[PDB]
């Protein structure tokens, strides 16, 4: 059917399924970078009338919808050939849905060599290396901030219940 | 995409430019296969209900033209199949080979006369999708039809072009019922008119090769097979195949019909089909429905079965007689399809096990067995003896109201029971039975004129053997005449009677 | 290729093979699964992800986990080293006696043989149990199903047969234990050694045991049946053997099929069914036959689920049968052992033509006698007699004698019975009934027939029962 | 800590769609923020369908589900003896903790046949009725089927009570670890029950695994499996454990419900059929082990509750096909009076004689039969329509004997007593008595022989297998005593 | 069954048969179980018409109660007052039978007509049952009851 | 579009107009279709409004503008219905033209 590669991200949030199209497509030929960045342009290029109810609006009529991307994405060279899925997803109504793909993707070459705290203490420092939680604890141990409430603050929480939890 | 194919082989190119497309109109790549349900990606343009051919060497039917894929029923194996497989249109819907060299043969429904002797190619082919006839195409069945089973021929005296439900649970010689008829048709197949030569089509739907093997064997022993197609989609035979088997058979019987010839199709049995089909549906996630069955199995059948008809002359006058079969489970006709069928067939044939255990082979509930039709397909012979007889049996049963404790509301009536019983002796037909009319009426005549009631029920059977063969021996003159008339000739009644009485006297004493 | 566990949704392991897509049925090996883990490909779900069924111990598993496709189905030893041996599905001594080395290995899938290779004809084979032969005269190399519920001495009965027959029977026999109680096998086992039919001085015992106990994964239980079949196919075809295939219990095979059906994304049909029941059946039963190499005479325990036969499964089954033994809960309940539902312990191969008419007729007279008797019951049930004639009484009584006469003690299960049971060579049976029918017995105490085999003994028993 | 936390992807209905946890073990019990457990049963590629163990409203989306990283084991040991636990093997008694800080997998399997050795065992319940007609071995699966205080439970207590004596004996082989798995058993019921045991303090060798009425469905679900592991321990330590599953009827219900809630569908009786797999798998682990395990046992006395007396009922039919006989308790007899209330006719241990004790066997051989005959005359006779003197005795006798299998609540017997009271009747010594006077006799007769003929009784037990001497001794003892009992 | 259940809602006249009646051979094979037209009522129809019908419906019901004993039991277990009802009911049955000419092939009896006044009258006599000089099942499949009266006699 | 007090017939040939919009619709609101017809925005889905067509149709079609009437249904009520046959909207069907029901009342 097509023997291919769907590398990190993966995960198939449907928009992970989408991502995976370009996770083999962009990824091959490595118009990864072109597109990875393309998306970045697009998202917010989009989401106003060139997204909103001057688009997404089903009451636009689908062909016309193509012909307002293909007038919106062959409106932009930010999809010089990865437009087509646009113009497909377009049809396939996945327009509001693009962030997840975009993310997933973009993440799928960023979250395709990163890491993020997920930890029983504060961070959202995030990282772009696979090896980690060693490096970061030197940026943690460095800078002091975040919501503090941001990750575990193992205080109100754990600990906080505990005497209560004994009684 | 959405639900269907956000496959990033699929999606993956759509990106680029919606590039990467086999044909998708007349070929597809198997999108997924599992469950013998091939969503075949592409093929998209395709006809509706085109039979396609798979890169598994199987056939399929692109049954469901789904907007993304084609739900293709696999006519065979599927370890064999894998995805991406090319399924190519054949450009074409089913036709099946049709012909006459299926007479003498056991086939798979594809029209490969397999039997483990493999096939002999029925050179002609015919669309199986061919429809049921019109009024002008039709004509009336005045013509009788036989089984050489007294009861049948008498009390539910048949005709050819039918749609009569044969109904009962297994091997009562359930099949025997069909067989004895078939054996009987031999003479008819030797019988000059080519509606006497009645092409037997036994559609074996889901009927295991072994059962069949026996059955065919039975047939072999009977070599009635020579005029017989056995359209065989055995128990193993894939569900669409089994499913198909009737439709295929159906086109083929109409062929003879429309080629003036009279073919008889025995659908044994739609019971298995429905299951299969439904299942088939279900695997496609297309419905179950009443009794888990999706309802256009009626449409299926309704359309299927009308295709047995009795045609005017324009069709060579021919017929395709359908004696559809449903083998019940505990007479469960409440059963949806039976309900349907009840509304379809122009009578239905009941078997009573009760009788069977009682030894009554046949065991039939004649009382329930009906040809709504009845008289229109009759012979006067039969008509002359049978009317009253029906009536007399009516009485036997009626007097079975009190044939219980007590059985004498008087001697006459006690007698009526005696008679009923006498007549009963006649209604059992041992395994393998294939009478002629004259014989039947002859034998009936005696009894219906009450000569047997002096005689005791056990000896009726004995008599029946003796008598029949006796008269058969001598009075072929007379019998010849009755046979000839197709009807009981009065002279013969007396001569016969006299023979009978005397013969009777010789049998009894 | 290699697959990743993408989903374990039950023991249905959806494995995503990315660049592999070996055909359906292919046994896939989970890498790291020490539990010799065959996944059987069931579907190509798409995405080269397959629906597989895990057939071994599973837990620990993580999504992604690596599977190495064995690229073909299971190979299991097939052929003679299994006799004696208790094998599992994957063909593996669960007799636990070191390995099993029958050098011919198998994918446990096979076809329906040809019609010409099929039984186009068979013969009544005596069992020497009155009722059994009489009503259900048996055909060599066919499939006989024994419907009967739960532990009803079902096992006892089969055992008794086995005892009589598998012992007698020189050929191989195969026992394919589908969902069989570990215990029941245990007893049997211990017996089997004991019986010395299995003796391990012969791994060419007359019996191969394949046990696939109910503790097993259903998929596993489902497939153990095929396993036994595959071996038996070995024995039929290869060993030319008159195989007895003891199946306990075909119901569970099916049960497993239906059970899984939902999960397979298939619909669990009527009553929950497997819609693939038929095909399962078709393939299974049709795999069985009498080839002209050997015969696989198939003794199939068929549990009557929840006592419903109307139940699609049993409903299906009949087609594939050749002889049905339906055991009657009532008869059983009368303690009568034979516990039969004789009015559906049958063989199509009942017919004067085949079995001689005497048998046949007598039987028909009986079948009848019971039948008539049957008829009355509904009245009498509240309403006693005398509103019935005494010839009706005679038949009733006779039917009753006969009833008792079908009760024929159990030699095996003296543990259950205390009785020693009888084998009735056929004549005592044919004659037996002819006599009762003849009224020759119709002044004896009915208990005379109760738990007897040969009719004379019933007379003997009568005399003493007559004090 | 990355994926040693996960976020509840979405939650409702105890099905926690779980984000993260993919690195998960299959069949991992996981841990919630609510401290609640779940099991990541279904690993879907997207989430983990987590059967959430417990009952909730106590969770919300994104709640952290942390791996526990563990596949279920249940705490195991002999230190649950002297313990009433909840299904997780935690207190509810609140007697502090167990000692069963060993844990042992609920995921453990049934023996190989080689690992198993068939039953030949004795094991008696002290219940005349039982021990007589269904004399028990060990390892065996035997259905107790009986209903909502038919004293359904009462009986079990007495059985257990009987085992006390062995547990007060040093005969482990006659000792039993009793495991009473309580499914759905309301707290009051349990409260009493436990209380009773305490009083009997048989509790010392006894686990009560208790998942009362309120309990979450998985818990109750799990509970048997828990139980399933625990007895096997004892069993591998050669010990003979008794698990009472009372009852899987509730489990199935829960399970189905659970399944249904999983959207996972069913068939028959609305149950999905692998409720069988559930039980089968549950039940196969009941065994009398080979010698390798110290020949242990886990003897399973499963219990099944007949809704409307029905058994044709798929789940009952199932269980029967698994069990090695069934003990029908028939309540009408209870209304009718009869303690216990039994359909004896249905009460069968197919195993039966394989499960015996020779002492009893000497009278019991005859008794099963005489009752059989009596029953035979229950059947032949015992309508409003059947007698001759022969049978009249069997009936008389029978009726008498009935009283002997009659049996009060909270009270089992020692076997020798059983043989004794029975003996009188076997050789027909109390047909002289009306049915009514039998019990009185029995009581009296028993305290008499206990008093004097402990000599004999002790002895009869001792030879474990009666002898003419005993017989003769009994015979005078009884006859004369009988004469004394009366006059 | 929803389909007919509903259907009834739209009716204005109905012919409610009885296959049992059909089975009893009777043609017409009817059964007023709601073989009605709501426009039935003594004003609307003759009151006599109405009245005759009610008497008839009644008798048949009672007769109907006893009827299975007979179904499984001949011309026997009765008290004669009640036999009167039996016979009359049996007659009523019979007079309701109408032969069928349009089906002459099937019946061997040619269809007939009885316009209303005779019909009601017919039954009024039957109710008066005079046809006691006459037997009963010689009252099958006629038009005029008269022909039935005739038809009996010739048999004798 | 105005998907607030109007909606576009999302799908129709259900006799239930799945209607996108009308979002500031109340629950249980009488709406009005473009096809004349009334419907009631019975069902408030986030996404569409299951609108029962308050009568029957074959007129309607997709995108049709469904306008809120913005009123929960009331029927004329009064005291002047005596001697009056009405349709279910509480307006005649008597063919005697209108009732006297001044009032309407929910």
């Amino acid at each position: 059917f097509a023997k291919l590669v769907r590398p990190p991200v993966q995960i198939y949030g449907i928009e992970g399924r989408y991502a995976t199209a370009l996770y083999s497509a962009a990824s091959k030929q490595n118009k990864l970078e072109q597109v990875e960045k393309e998306l970045l342009r697009v998202g917010q290029i989009l989401k106003e009338p060139k997204m909103a109810a001057s688009l997404l609006n089903p009451y636009v009529k689908r062909s016309v919808k193509v012909k307002s991307l293909s007038d919106m994405t062959a409106k932009e060279k930010f999809s010089p050939l990865t437009s087509n899925l646009i113009n497909l997803l377009a049809e396939n109504g996945r327009l509001t849905n693009t962030p997840a793909v975009i993310s997933a993707f973009s993440t799928m070459m960023s979250v395709h060599r990163g890491e993020v705290p997920c930890t029983v203490t504060t961070a959202s420092a995030l990282d772009e290396t696979t090896l980690t939680e060693l490096k970061t604890v030197l940026k943690s141990f460095l800078s002091k901030g975040q919501v503090l409430k941001l990750e575990v603050k193992i205080d109100p929480s754990i600990m906080g219940g505990m005497i209560v939890r004994i009684g | 995409k959405t639900g269907t194919a956000e496959v990033s082989s699929i999606l993956e190119e759509r990106i680029l430019g919606a590039d990467t497309s086999v044909d998708l109109e007349e070929t597809g790549r198997v999108l997924s296969i599992g469950d013998g349900i091939a969503r075949v990606h592409g093929l998209r343009n395709v006809q509706a209900e085109e039979m396609v051919e798979f890169s598994s060497g199987l056939k399929g039917m692109s049954l469901n033209l789904e907007p993304d894929n084609v739900g293709v029923v696999v006519f065979g194996n599927d370890k064999l199949i894998k995805e991406g497989d090319i399924v190519k249109r054949t450009g074409a819907i089913v036709d099946v080979p049709v012909g006459e060299e299926l007479l003498g043969r056991v086939v798979d429904a594809l029209g490969n006369a397999i039997d483990g002797k493999g096939p002999i190619g029925s050179k002609a082919r015919r669309r199986v999708g061919l429809k049921a006839p019109g009024i002008i195409p039709r004509i009336s069945v005045r013509e009788p039809m036989q089984t050489g089973i007294k009861a049948v021929d008498s009390l539910v005296p048949i005709g050819r072009g039918q749609r009569e439900l044969i109904i009962g649970d297994r091997q009562t010689g359930k099949t025997s019922i069909a067989i004895d008829t078939i054996i009987n048709q031999k003479r008819f197949n030797d019988g000059t008119d080519e509606k006497k030569k009645l092409y037997c089509i036994y559609v074996a739907i889901g009927q295991k090769r072994s059962t069949v093997a026996q059955l065919v064997k039975r047939l072999t022993d009977a070599d009635a097979m020579k005029y017989t197609i056995v359209v065989s989609a055995t128990a193993s035979d894939a569900a669409p195949l089994q499913y198909l088997a009737p439709y295929s058979g159906c086109s083929m019987g109409e062929y003879f019909r429309d080629n003036g010839k009279h073919a008889l199709i025995i659908y044994d049995d739609l019971s298995k089909q429905a299951v299969a089909y439904r299942q088939m549906s279900l695997l496609l996630r297309r419905p179950p429905g009443r009794e888990a069955y999706p309802g256009d199995v009626f449409y299926l059948h309704s359309r299927l079965l009308e295709r047995a008809a009795k045609m005017n002359d324009a069709f060579g006058g021919g017929s395709l007689t359908a004696l559809p079969v449903i083998e019940t489970q505990a007479g469960d006709v409440s059963a949806y399809i039976p309900t349907n069928v009840i509304s379809i067939t122009d009578g239905q044939i009941f078997l009573e096990t009760e009788l069977f255990y009682k030894g009554i082979r046949p065991a039939i509930n004649v009382g329930l067995s009906v040809s709504r039709v009845g008289s229109a397909a009759q012979t006067r012979a039969m008509k002359q003896v049978a009317g009253t007889m029906k009536l007399e049996l009516a009485q036997y049963r009626e007097v079975a109201a009190f044939a219980q404790f007590g059985s004498d509301l008087d001697a006459a009536t006690q007698q009526l029971l005696s008679r009923g019983v006498r007549l009963t002796e006649l209604l059992k037909q041992g395994q393998y039975s294939p009478m002629a009319i004259e014989e039947q009426v002859a034998v009936i005549y005696a009894g219906v004129r009450g000569y047997l009631d002096k005689l005791e029920p056990s000896k009726i059977t004995k008599f029946e053997n003796a008598f029949l063969s006796h008269v058969i021996s001598q009075h072929q003159a007379l019998l010849g005449k009755i046979r000839t008339d197709g009807k009981i000739s009065e002279e013969s009644d007396a001569k016969l009677k006299e023979i009978v009485t005397n013969f009777l006297a010789g049998f009894e004493a | 290729t290699t697959g990743r566990i993408v989903a374990v949704i039950g023991a249905v392991v959806d494995v995503q093979f990315d660049e592999g897509l070996p055909p359906i049925l292919n046994a896939l090996e989970v890498q790291g699964r020490e539990t010799r883990l065959v996944l059987e490909v069931a579907q190509h779900l798409g995405e080269s992800t397959v629906r597989t069924i895990a057939m071994d111990g599973t837990e620990g598993l993580v999504r992604g986990q690596k599977v190495l496709d064995s690229g073909a189905p299971i190979r299991i030893p097939v052929g003679p080293e299994t006799l004696g041996r208790i094998m599992n599905v994957i063909g593996e001594p669960i007799d636990e006696r070191g390995p099993i080395k029958t050098k011919q290995f198998a994918a446990i899938h096979a076809e329906a043989p040809e019609f010409v290779e099929m039984s186009v004809e068979q013969e009544i084979l005596v069992t020497g149990i009155k009722v059994v032969d009489l009503l259900a005269p048996y055909a060599k190399g066919g499939k006989i199903g024994l419907f009967g519920g739960a532990g009803v001495g079902k096992t006892v009965l089969i055992m008794e047969l086995i005892n009589n027959v598998a012992k007698a029977h020189g050929g191989y026999s195969v026992f394919a234990g589908v969902g069989e109680r570990t215990r029941e096998g245990n007893d049997l086992y211990h017996e089997m050694i004991e019986s010395g039919v299995i003796n391990l001085k012969d791994a060419t015992s007359k019996v191969a045991l394949v046990y696939g106990q109910m503790n097993e994964p259903p998929g596993a239980r489902a497939r153990v049946a095929l396993t036994g079949l595959t071996v038996a196919e070995y024995f039929r075809d290869q060993e030319g053997q008159d195989v007895l295939l003891f199946i306990d219990n075909i119901f569970r095979f099916t049960q497993a099929g239906s059970e899984v059906s939902a999960l397979l994304g298939r619909i669990p049909s009527a009553v929950g069914y497997q819609p693939t029941l038929a095909t399962d059946m078709g393939t299974m039963q049709e795999r069985i036959t009498t080839t002209k190499k050997g015969s696989i005479t198939s003794v199939q325990a068929i549990y009557v689920p929840a006592d419903d036969l109307t139940d699609p499964a049993p409903a299906t089954t009949f087609a594939h049968l050749d002889a049905t033994t339906v055991l009657s809960r009532a008869i059983a309940e009368l303690g009568i052992y034979p516990a039969v539902d004789p009015l559906d312990s049958t063989s199509r191969i009942m017919d004067p033509n085949i079995v001689g008419s005497e048998h046949y007729d007598v039987a028909r007279g009986v079948q009848k006698i019971l039948q008539d008797y049957k008829s009355l019951q509904d009245i009498i049930a509240i309403l006693g007699m005398d509103e019935l004639s005494e010839e009706d009484k005679l038949t009733v009584s006779r039917a009753r004698k006969i009833q008792r006469f079908l009760s024929q003690p159990f030699q095996v299960a003296e543990v259950f019975t205390g009785h020693l049971g009888k084998l009735v060579p056929l004549k005592e049976t044919i004659k037996g009934f002819q006599q009762i029918l003849a009224g020759e017995y119709d002044h004896l105490p009915e208990q005379a027939f109760y738990m007897v085999g040969p009719i004379e003994e019933a007379v003997a028993k009568a005399d003493k029962l007559a004090e």
